[PDB]
């Protein structure tokens, strides 16, 4: 039914893993229960060994999988558990489940449990090589995760498997942690990661995952392994794909709903023992203490302590677990002043004297804690606290044996093992800072523990000693003897997992969530034990499946994240829209109450006074209180800090927030507690920070987001801004580190000191070597800029990043990461922030950041640029970029309304041999060709049409061409349009249009210039690009013909602002020079997009107002619902992979019943992407929602394939188009398409023009594509995305169109912004120069200076750059301005012309062209590559010089370098014959010489190389 | 100030100075009219103030324009700040005026300051620090640079711009002692004069190339003969750790304070 409210408390459990969720025990065998004053004594013998099976050996360790045998050398034998396990480890990839014990060493079992996979990707001359598997290994300690990664990694480097732990950060540790294989990890660490979605990157590649001790579930911390279980069954489930499993645990029952929850099998998949096979027998002894007074009982343990003590006292050992670390070496010389105010009593615990070689511990005396004094003695002391040398150094005598009393901590015991005669936990219990009081130690460190009592070897049967409490002792026992159930404690964080799950998207409604919850333990648990987590047997039966009381669950999910603001749910939809708060919440493991708390607390001016109180707030330290002792160091605190603290006093707030003041400036602190409690509240305080740090980048709270990324820094540091830049250096000496602080001395000063020009003041001149050393390794970024205003509204700025720095790997890393703001001139309202990063690779090297920036009215007089480096303190990068030259751009007057005019038919021209062409097609001419229609077919003046993609201003060029046709016969067209496909489309209509119904031939330019002279001419309509009626016609005049066409369109000529737009340009100028000279009228047709400047470009083609047709976005027959989504992560693959799902899902909500065109952002991505939309309809049940036949239907187009998936994916409706697409597959798949057959297909960024399939919707993603000259991506084309965005264009059937475009947050306002209105554009002939005057210089055009300033003074430059001059760099908008900018550029442009021997100018003022500028124009190349040319050629030239001579053309610089092509180019021009002077890798240059070779030798390399193969060719 | 408890309670009053910046009181009294009217952005007055101390004075120096075609009105376009410490009874900023290509398009409006405490005359410093100038840099002039105080009334603002007479400046640059009572001191040595705000246009922030504005807390960097450079940067607020080194440097352990309590759990990235 509906949501049904739930109180979640009550219904989880207290004291998480100390419930003893069972609440009856057993006890052993020999178990014995005494009673003595103030003890209980609970004592167990060890159990019987389990005989020999019957014939059941262990299995050698040379019969076994051989491949396997790696790593294991010097191990003959098997264990018992190992033998057993072998068979389902190497023979089975069920789910495995080991049930042991601690000692039976289940990690080698698991060895061949993944040894499976890794011998799977294996070969013959070759190994195990990574590029398939790798495992992760999910412990549960830090302890655990060092000495297992350290272990196996030199283990199995026989085989050279690369094991490593997943402890890099984010996008520190990607890179590196890419050629990670089979890794160990926290699995709070891979919590983390696949919150934050970098986990998918490495999956998929995601073999196997082995949880090592899954005890784990029963505490609290047990929910984060749940939720990782959840993920992989249910997405696994959704992938097909398997995912191989191990789990391991401690003797237990329930190990079938273990099994369950793993989907490991109780059949095979499942391996269950008891105790009593324990290598080492294991007595127990158990202490409960039923004292009331806390006083007596801390001398009464003691007390017991120094009675164990002499039981062990002679040959014996002891490894004594204590809790802190100062009460450790408290415990000992307790035993010392015991056995000495005993009389000697228990010590001359050696052999005598000195045999039993005292003399190791007497020799052995200096050390750098007091224990050099407990070396004297008989007891030790061991840890990290201690020391960490000192640790192996302590260790080294205790394998020696020669320590009979180790006292040490937990984390020393589950660290490196050392076992030990008999264990001693001593108390059971520690304080939590979460909790802020006592509490016991959980299951597993006892565990480990107390599983260290006995050794492998040193002797037989091993007993240990804990000493607990009265009430509890018994649960201690429960624990030990396999009574101990395990539940999962998820029941309080379940809804923080559904806000992260809706976050990923692995979640939209309850209904997935209660999927969800369908892999989930809690299913499987809270069936098995309804009674127990509070569903009564009457209401699980009215829910048999329990889908109410799951949904019930989700209710309180739903409710809480609405609350905070984590999600916008709603009552009946079902489903969840998560904000930036869930967004920033899983991104930071943040939680839900201190997101909404910070939602609450944070404002724009925040402070550090203010920010103190809100980071001592946060509800993650809430449990955390003053005690009554730490209130007299707290004004000790409060006394210390550079930040004032009056904010509050004596409390969990100023306990807080001065604790986090001491972490930053290192401060020491007297209690126990104190530091403890420092330690925790720090360690979650970083993760605050970063979580504060994003919702203040989000927000754009400017000094907030200083401040917050400082302190995070800060933190790092350990040390705040008042330590001197040389602080992020480590490699400093202190003492002349604080000598150059102590002066007032700008360490942004520091550089101009030579190697000892720095020592020269600290007085410190045979230091001045690593002084400068760490003074250049100091990281540093210079950076310049370029402006220009593009809008009156919103400035463009492209930015130079050159480096001041020395890059160094353990001081940098792989990469420099910096955040980047586009800031407000008083640096407040954040206009952009970008996060960039430059690898060490990519160090050195410019890379070309660009973006825009807005304006208002109230102009400010500069804007600033800030640059940070992420976690570096002292670091920054200033820019003032200044607005004190803006010349703010002409506001474009407003664009004609549309009228709404009698709906014009094809009846209305008189024709009917022109009615015809139309009548067949449509009923009605749309109101933009029928207002444009007196204009283009009633009259021959200049007409411009500027229409929005999809406005149809072809339609009103046909009128043209009508009244052309009909004024004169063989009237001469020129149709001169950029775009080559839509062009070749353009001319494929028109060659049926009129040379079939009209009778009126076609003609089509081609290459030749001769035969295509014979093409225009004999064609009435001759259709080309903008070189293509350059070339010829560049020397026009000479032709006949060309002075004869009639009419002459310029179709797209929009482009201009792109590039190929300045070629086109300059022929129509050529075109209007046709029109004035040639003393005939020469009919001017512009066709544009959506143009606000139109005016200007109208009257530079010569157009009147009255004729120029300038509309809005807004006109348009299809109206739009046109929809942009920001992806947060900027990675190029992890975005692409991790926006799979959105594509498929709004196409369930917008275009789930009609055609879907997506375009991808690669050949190879288009194809990826359309197998993850296939799986998507796997998942989202309704399957084959793409085709629209039978499957029969499919064969007869399905029988001319050669992509092998091509045919599934026609099966499964969706098809692609790419250059591999062979043609007739292309038209094939258009056919189906244009049909309606297929519905939604995978269209590339290069198949955007050809196309004449249209949509209803049309979905692009990842608009950045990656070229490699630059080595990084760059966003899409703005007239792609008008392109493509026009793409949708179902006007036939369809009353409005979808447009969906998914780029980053930079591109989504990019989009937002530059669509709605119309686009400006330029010209670049200002750029590309030496090419019109050139041509024209040779063809006598332009002859001299006053020629050269005539020409440009008919181009739409001269219109523009006296518009807005300095966007094309004119700083003076006057007309001697404009003049001396255009002479001026002449002078430049005509004296580097002569100067590169292209013309010789006579007298500085006549131009007389030479040899230079005929050969170059007349081969149609650049005079700059004829330059390089003239600089190659020479008299003793052979082929192999001249090849790349002619091959560093420019004229061959638009074959990029494409996505990761460095090896297998060097592998061909290894096998091409001619090699290369240093060959560069990324020059398209080395790239065209290899092609060359190539060509010279046949050998076929693939057709995506072929294709710039035969484009050079 | 006590220079650790006077240094909290007054950096705890600072965390919310903008309170004041809207409520700020504007000078309206009888007009000259043959006079200027001296036009102020809102917001660089919202940053010069929250920027401020309540009871440390601070000092802007304004630069502007005339509107070509209007001329007796005077746009305050921007306002620059140089290192100085002042006491709580006014400011002490070097003899060097702000040079720069910026400070070129602009002439010298004269001087502009914070007050605690209100007073309505002119603080007989602010009369002899506007001689005073006038004496060395004939750069100011006398029918074009104003005194501006600006005083932080209970949770509000309050603000008047006077111009000096000439006996004003004559007895300015005749005074050297530096009590607020000096003889010969007396209401005839100023003239107060419009002022008005602007949401109209935007004034712009200078702060030194190098260095600070604030050396209220170091003594010893500040000397009537030090020299500074300038910038375009916003002025970091009063107590930001830039001029606050010395506690900011004031870190007392012995290193190895990491030995106790090392149990180290950290699981996470």
């Amino acid at each position: 039914a509906p949501r049904q409210v739930l109180d979640l408390e009550d219904l989880v459990f207290t004291q998480g893993s100390h419930f003893m969720a069972n609440k009856r025990c057993q006890l052993p065998d020999g178990s014995f229960r005494r009673q003595r004053k103030g003890y209980e004594e609970v004592h167990v013998p060890a159990l019987k060994p389990k005989p020999f099976g019957s014939e059941e050996q262990l299995l050698p360790v040379e019969k076994l999988p051989k491949y396997a045998q790696a790593g294991f050398e010097g191990f003959k034998t098997l264990n018992r558990i190992q033998s057993k396990l072998y068979r389902a480890a190497l023979e089975t990839d069920e789910n495995l489940l080991l049930c042991a014990p601690t000692g039976a060493g289940k990690t080698n079992v698991a060895l061949m449990c993944m040894l499976r996979e890794i011998g799977k990707h294996i070969n013959m001359d070759g190994t195990i090589n990574v590029d398939d598997f790798k495992i992760i290994y999910i412990a549960p300690m830090r302890s655990l995760v060092q000495e297992m990664v350290g272990s196996f990694g030199k283990r199995l480097a026989t085989y050279g498997i690369t094991v490593a732990e997943l402890t890099g950060d984010h996008q520190l540790c990607k890179e590196e942690i890419s050629a990670t294989q089979i890794i160990v990890c926290t699995p709070e660490k891979w919590d983390i990661i696949t919150r934050k979605g970098g986990e998918r990157t490495y999956t998929q590649l995601v073999r196997l995952i082995i949880l090592d001790e899954i005890h784990l579930l029963h505490d609290d911390r047990g929910p984060v392994l749940e939720a990782l279980v959840a993920r992989a069954i249910r997405n696994i489930e959704m992938t097909q794909e398997d995912v191989r499993l191990i789990g391991l645990s401690a003797t237990l029952p329930n190990y079938e709903d273990v099994a369950t929850f793993l989907r490991v099998d109780p059949a095979k998949g499942l391996f269950y023992f008891d105790n009593s096979f324990r290598p080492v027998p294991l007595e127990q002894t158990y202490v409960g203490i039923t004292e009331k007074k806390a006083i007596k009982r801390f001398q009464i343990m003691n007390e017991i302590v120094y009675e164990k003590i002499m039981e062990h006292a002679g040959k014996n050992q002891v490894l004594v677990f204590v809790h802190s670390r100062k009460e450790t070496g408290k415990t000992a010389r307790a035993i010392r002043d015991m056995c000495l105010e005993k009389d000697t009593l228990g010590l001359f615990l050696r052999e005598g004297s000195a045999s039993t070689e005292v003399l190791r511990t007497e020799a052995e005396q200096c050390k750098n804690l007091e224990l050099k004094d407990l070396l004297p003695y008989g007891f030790a002391i061991h840890h990290a606290g201690m020391t960490r040398v000192d640790r192996t150094l302590v260790e080294d005598l205790f394998a020696d044996k020669h320590i009979q009393v180790l006292v040490s901590t937990a984390t020393l015991a589950w660290g490196v093992n050392l076992p030990a005669h008999t264990v001693i936990i001593k108390g059971t219990q520690v304080y939590s800072p979460e909790k802020g009081r006592w509490t016991e130690l959980g299951a597993l460190d006892i565990l480990q523990m107390l599983g260290r009592a006995g050794r492998p070897q040193y002797d037989t049967k091993g007993e240990g000693i804990l000493i607990t409490s009265h009430g509890e002792l018994q649960y201690y026992l429960s624990l030990l003897n396999q009574q101990l159930p395990i539940e999962s404690q998820m029941v309080s964080k379940l809804p923080d997992m559904l806000n992260a799950e809706i976050v990923l998207g692995n979640v939209q409604n309850a209904k997935d969530a209660v999927n969800w919850l369908g892999y989930a333990y809690l299913y499987i648990r809270m069936l098995r034990s309804p009674t127990l987590y509070g569903i009564s047997h009457d209401d699980l039966k009215g829910d048999p499946l329990l889908d109410q009381r799951r949904l019930d669950l989700v209710h309180t999910a739903a409710l809480m994240l609405d609350k905070n603001n984590l999600v916008k749910y709603d009552k009946k939809t079902g489903n969840f829209q998560v904000t930036e708060l869930g967004r920033i919440a899983s991104h930071y493991y943040i939680t839900n109450d201190t997101v909404q708390t910070y939602n609450q607390l944070l404002k724009p001016t925040l402070s550090e006074i203010e920010l103190f109180r809100v980071f001592s707030l946060s509800s993650e330290f809430k449990n955390i209180t003053v005690r009554e002792e730490e209130k007299l160091e707290l004004q000790k605190l409060l006394e210390r800090v550079p930040i004032p603290v009056k904010e509050s006093i004596e409390e969990p707030s100023a306990k807080i927030n001065v604790l986090l003041q001491a972490f930053i400036s290192q401060l020491k602190l007297e209690g126990f507690a104190l530091m403890a409690d420092m330690v925790y509240v720090t360690q979650s305080a970083g993760r605050l920070m970063r979580a504060i740090f994003e919702i203040v980048l989000n927000r754009g709270w400017a000094q907030l987001t200083d401040k917050t990324l400082n302190l995070c820094k800060m933190i790092d540091k350990r040390m705040w801004q008042s330590m001197c830049p040389l602080r992020q250096f480590r490699k400093l000496p202190e003492e002349v580190v604080k000598k150059i602080e102590k002066k007032n001395f700008p360490f942004e000063r520091l550089y101009d000191l030579n190697h000892n020009e720095i020592g020269e003041l600290i007085r410190m001149p045979k230091m001045g070597k690593t002084i400068h050393k760490y003074v250049h390794l100091f990281p540093k970024l210079e950076l310049s800029v370029h402006l220009q205003p593009i809008t009156r509204s919103t400035l463009k700025v492209e930015l130079t990043i050159t480096p001041d720095f020395q890059w160094d790997e353990k001081v940098h890393g792989s990469s420099e990461a910096f955040w980047i703001l586009v800031e407000d001139v008083d640096s407040e309202v954040i206009l952009h922030h970008e996060y960039f990063l430059l690898k060490a690779k990519y160090a050195q090297d410019e890379h070309l950041i660009t973006f825009f920036v807005p304006v208002f009215e109230p102009l400010p007089p500069q804007y600033f640029i800030r640059v940070v480096s992420d976690r570096w303190l002292s670091c920054e990068t200033q820019l003032p970029v200044s607005f004190r030259h803006l010349i703010l751009p002409e506001k474009y007057p407003p664009p004609t309304e549309l009228l709404d005019l009698q709906p014009l038919p094809v009846s209305a021209l008189r024709n009917s041999a022109f009615e015809s062409l139309y009548q067949d097609k449509f009923p009605f001419f749309n109101p933009i060709q029928t207002q444009v229609f007196n204009t283009v077919y009633n009259s021959d003046d200049n007409v411009f049409v500027g229409a929005p993609t999809g406005s149809g201003k072809t339609i009103c060029a046909e009128f043209a061409i009508l009244r052309m046709l009909l004024q004169s016969s063989e009237g001469r067209c020129v149709y001169i349009t950029p775009m080559e496909a839509l062009a070749e489309q353009v001319y494929m209509d028109w060659y049926e249009k009129f040379q079939d119904r009209l009778n009126k031939k076609v003609v089509l330019l081609t290459g030749e210039t001769s035969t295509d002279l014979k093409l225009l001419g004999k064609g009435n309509i001759i259709i080309s690009t903008p070189e293509k009626w350059d070339i010829l016609s560049r020397r026009w005049k000479q032709r006949k013909n060309v002075q004869n066409i009639n009419l002459f369109v310029v179709d797209e000529v929009h482009l201009i602002g792109g590039e190929n737009g300045p070629v086109l340009e300059v022929i129509c100028s050529r075109m209007r020079y046709i029109s004035s000279q040639i003393e005939r009228p020469i009919r001017i047709v512009a066709l544009s997009s959506s143009l606000s400047n139109a005016k200007d470009v109208a009257h530079w083609l010569g157009c009147s107002a009255t004729s120029t047709f300038n509309f809005h976005p807004n006109v348009r027959p299809v109206p739009l619902e046109l929809h942009i989504q920001g992806f947060n992560i900027s990675h190029t693959q992890t975005r692409l992979l991790s926006m799979a799902k959105p594509v498929y899902h709004a196409i369930t909500k917008h275009s789930p019943k009609k055609p879907v065109i997506v375009f991808v952002p690669s050949r190879k991505q288009t194809r990826l992407t359309a197998i993850d939309i296939l799986t998507t309809c796997a998942a989202d049940i309704q399957r084959q929602r793409f085709l629209h036949c039978t499957e029969k239907d499919l064969i007869p187009y399905l029988e001319k394939l050669s992509d092998s998936t091509l045919k599934e994916t026609l099966l499964n409706g969706v098809g692609y188009l790419h250059e591999g697409l062979s043609p007739m597959e292309r038209r094939l798949v258009e056919q189906l398409f244009s049909s309606g057959a297929i519905q939604v297909v995978v269209a590339s960024r290069s198949l955007c023009w050809g196309m004449n399939v249209a949509a209803h919707l049309v979905i692009i993603m990842d608009t950045q594509y990656y070229n490699g000259k630059i080595h990084a991506y760059v966003d899409y084309p703005i007239y792609d995305v008008l392109q493509m965005v026009g793409h949708a264009n179902r006007p036939l059937q369809d009353d409005e169109g979808r447009c969906v475009i998914m780029c980053q947050g930079s591109k989504k306002d990019f989009f937002k912004k530059f669509l709605y209105e119309p686009l400006p554009v330029e010209s670049h002939l200002d750029h590309c120069m030496h090419d019109h005057f050139n041509a024209e210089i040779v063809t006598k055009t332009i002859e001299n200076k006053q020629d050269a300033v005539d020409y440009l003074t008919w181009t739409f430059l001269y219109r523009r750059m006296t518009q807005n001059p300095n966007y094309y760099n004119l700083q003076g908008i006057s007309h001697r301005h404009l003049s001396d900018h255009l002479s001026e550029l002449v002078e430049q442009t005509l004296s580097d012309l002569e100067q590169s021997k292209c013309i010789s100018i006579e007298d500085e003022m006549d131009v007389a062209p030479l040899n230079l500028g005929m050969i170059a124009a007349y081969y149609y190349i650049n005079y700059t590559t004829i330059e390089l040319f003239s600089m190659s050629l020479n008299a003793k030239t052979k082929v192999r010089g001249l090849i790349e001579i002619i091959s560093n053309a420019a004229e061959y610089e638009n074959i990029p370098i494409r996505h990761h092509e460095d090896n297998l180019l060097r592998q061909l021009a290894q096998k091409v014959p001619h090699k290369l002077n240093n060959p560069k890798f990324n020059d398209p240059h080395v790239k065209t010489n290899l092609l060359l070779q190539a060509h010279l030798s046949r050998m076929q390399l693939s057709a995506e190389l072929q294709s710039d193969t035969e484009e050079i060719l | 100030f006590s220079s650790k408890t006077e240094w909290r309670v007054r950096a705890i009053s600072a965390a919310n100075l903008h309170l004041r910046t809207n409520h700020i009181y504007v000078s309206s009294d009888d007009i000259k009219e043959t006079g200027y009217t001296y036009i102020l952005p809102k917001n660089v007055l919202k940053k010069f103030i929250c920027i401020s101390d309540l009871r440390a004075q601070i000092a802007g120096y304004l630069y502007g324009v005339s509107p070509p075609d209007n001329p007796q009105v005077k746009e305050i376009r921007c306002i620059v700040m140089v290192p100085q410490w002042g006491t709580h009874q006014t400011v002490h900023l070097p003899g060097q005026l702000p040079q720069h290509e910026y400070l070129k398009e602009m002439e010298p409006l004269g001087w502009i300051h914070t007050q605690p405490n209100e007073s309505p005359q002119l603080s007989p410093q602010d009369v002899t620090t506007h001689a005073k100038i006038m004496a060395d840099n004939p750069s100011w002039d006398g029918e074009k640079t104003i005194i501006i105080t600006c005083s932080f009334t209970p949770g509000s603002c309050t603000l008047t711009a006077y111009k000096l007479t000439p006996s004003g400046y004559e007895w300015g640059r005749q005074n050297t002692d530096k009590g607020n009572n000096p003889k010969g001191y007396l209401p005839s040595h100023y003239e107060r004069v419009q002022m008005l705000l602007s949401d109209r246009f935007l004034g712009f922030f200078m702060v030194p190339a190098q260095s600070s504005w604030n050396y209220n807390f170091m003594g010893v960097r500040h000397d009537p003969n030090m020299k500074y450079e300038l910038q375009l940067a916003n002025p970091k607020e009063f107590y930001h750790e830039v001029h606050r080194p010395s506690h900011f440097l004031n870190f007392a352990l012995l290193q190895e304070g990491e030995v106790y309590s090392a149990d180290r759990e950290d699981l996470y990235a």
